[PDB]
């Protein structure tokens, strides 16, 4: 038996070809992802879903982002900015990243792989849960624009974890080979992926062509993703609430978290519904907040953010030396791809051009390399 | 009058109510140990630690009870439902004032 795993920034993904279907796997809390977190405590290492749902009680403790280190140099720019999200402490040794957490009565350092390869242990042992047996070989995905240093350790995590890496595939691929795309029949197709979760967005332009893939170009924001569109809505109704009760919430952490966690559930509602209601007893000073929002003013809210994912898609047409109409296909990953002005904004540039998206776009990525792990097993 | 689709209300609530109830009894196991810390039994260096214990523990029931908050938030309730909206209300401010309860001990220890 072989599974493929997404090794995501914020959220991993294990998937089994099984009785001729891929079959995506849920963990030990039933959930189809699990969180690329690993917390250390008084008195136990914690990964996935325990890891962070301590996050509030432990944050210099709590690792996540450790994609964003792993085969990276210290000095690396992307690794000094990305730092400043962080609020556990990343440190130099001899010129390499190192995450700093007490694990407990001690002081320890872990280098992003070995992060990682906890976080594709607890992969491997969720696919052992599942399929009731030992799970060995794996493909494992990585980014398209991931260095030599980067798939290799990336590579070196899998091993660390006890993992027979079949071979490191990239996530648009991976995507690709899930929506079938390198099945199809005579000339050389050109693939756009647009791949927008939490917390970053990808583009990646390929060609394939007799199933042969090649990367011709990639683009897109390191950060960006519905985090952003949450704060959007945030700010609109910390504006209301100042309105109408002429009182400001923002210093009122418990309040703001509230409020936030409220406003993503009513963006996930906003994606199939066209209005979202919010009610929230007590929120400041004692005061009910009772209020909803439209589709279409959540789509006016985030306008320019939307508008902008369209920036990357011309970017890496321009580095494909290719034009808009010359892309065969485009397919969805992540989950603010399912957001309906972004699918719309998207369908529009691409004159109309229909999209890939029936699999779970949180999903697609570890159902390629499932698909690829069975095929080399 | 009263709806069948009021109990189910109703029933998730009294449920949260639960929960609140045994957070409640971890917060009160919290005062009874932080009294018997907070009389100089042991050493300055050892008891700060033991404080620390507790403070951490502290952490974890004031995070329970924001989750409760947030699965109360998830709530819509009609106008008519006047029974769940008082419940909903009242587990709501109760809840609030076991976190002041919890903000007075953090404030006070492991600093
Ligand atoms: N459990 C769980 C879980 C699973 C996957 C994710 C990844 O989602 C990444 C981003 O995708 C966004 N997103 C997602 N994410 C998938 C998802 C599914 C169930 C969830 N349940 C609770 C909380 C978040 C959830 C997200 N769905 C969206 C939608 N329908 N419309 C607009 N945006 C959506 C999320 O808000 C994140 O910002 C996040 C949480």
């Amino acid at each position: 038996p072989a599974v493929g795993i997404d090794l995501g920034t914020t959220y991993s993904c294990v998937g089994v070809f099984q009785h001729g279907k891929v079959e995506i796997i849920a963990n030990d809390q039933g959930n189809r992802t699990t969180p690329s977190y690993v917390a250390f405590t008084d008195t136990e290492r914690l990964i996935g879903d325990a890891a962070k749902n301590q996050v509030a009680m432990n944050p210099t403790n709590t690792v996540f982002d450790a994609k964003r280190l792993i085969g990276r140099r210290f000095d690396d720019a992307v690794v000094q900015s990305d730092m400043k999200h962080w609020p556990f402490m990343v440190v130099n040794d001899a010129g390499r990243p190192k995450v700093q957490v007490e694990y407990k009565g001690e002081t320890k350092s872990f280098y992003p792989e070995e992060v990682s390869s906890m976080v594709l242990t607890k992969m491997k042992e969720i696919a052992e849960a599942y399929l009731g047996k030992t799970v060995t070989n794996a493909v494992v995905t990585v980014p398209a624009y991931f260095n030599d240093s980067q798939r290799q350790a990336t590579k070196d995590a899998g091993t660390i974890a006890g993992l027979n890496v079949l071979r490191i595939i990239n996530e648009p691929t991976a995507a690709a080979i899930a929506y079938g795309l390198d099945k199809k029949v005579g000339a050389e197709r050109n693939v756009l992926i647009f791949d927008l979760g939490g917390g970053t967005f990808d583009v990646s332009i390929l060609t394939i062509e007799d199933g042969i893939f090649e990367v011709k170009s990639t683009a897109g924001d390191t950060h960006l993703g519905g985090e952003d569109f949450d704060n959007r809505m945030v700010n609109h109704f910390i504006a209301e609430f100042k309105r109408k009760h002429k009182k400001d919430i923002s210093e009122n952490k418990r309040a703001v978290r509230r409020l936030r966690t409220a406003c993503e559930r009513a963006k996930r509602t906003l994606s199939s519904s066209t209005q979202a209601s919010i009610e929230i007893d007590s929120l400041y000073e004692g005061i009910d907040f009772y209020t909803s929002i439209t589709r279409a003013r959540f789509e006016e809210l985030n306008a320019d953010l939307f508008r902008g994912t369209l920036d990357p898609v011309e970017k890496a047409l321009r580095d494909a030396k290719l034009d808009k109409s010359q892309i065969h296909d485009i397919v969805l990953v992540g989950g603010s791809t399912r957001i309906p002005k972004i699918q719309k904004l998207l369908q529009d540039f691409f004159n109309g051009k229909e999209l890939n998206k029936s699999i779970n776009p949180d999903e697609a990525v570890a159902y390629g390399a499932a698909v690829q792990a069975a095929i080399l097993s | 009058g009263n709806s069948p689709q009021e109990e189910v209300e109703l029933k998730k609530l009294k449920h949260l109510e639960k929960s609140v109830e045994k957070i409640a009894d971890q917060l009160e196991e919290l005062n009874k140990e932080l009294t018997g810390i907070q009389q100089g039994f042991l050493p300055k260096d050892l008891q700060a630690e033991a404080l620390c214990k507790l403070d951490r523990r502290v952490k974890a029931t004031i995070e329970q009870f924001m989750k409760i908050l947030e699965e109360i938030d998830t709530l819509i309730l009609p106008e008519n439902f006047k029974d769940s909206r008082l419940k909903r209300k009242g587990l709501v401010k109760k809840v609030q004032a076991f976190l002041a309860e919890c903000d007075t001990v953090e404030q006070n220890i492991c600093q």
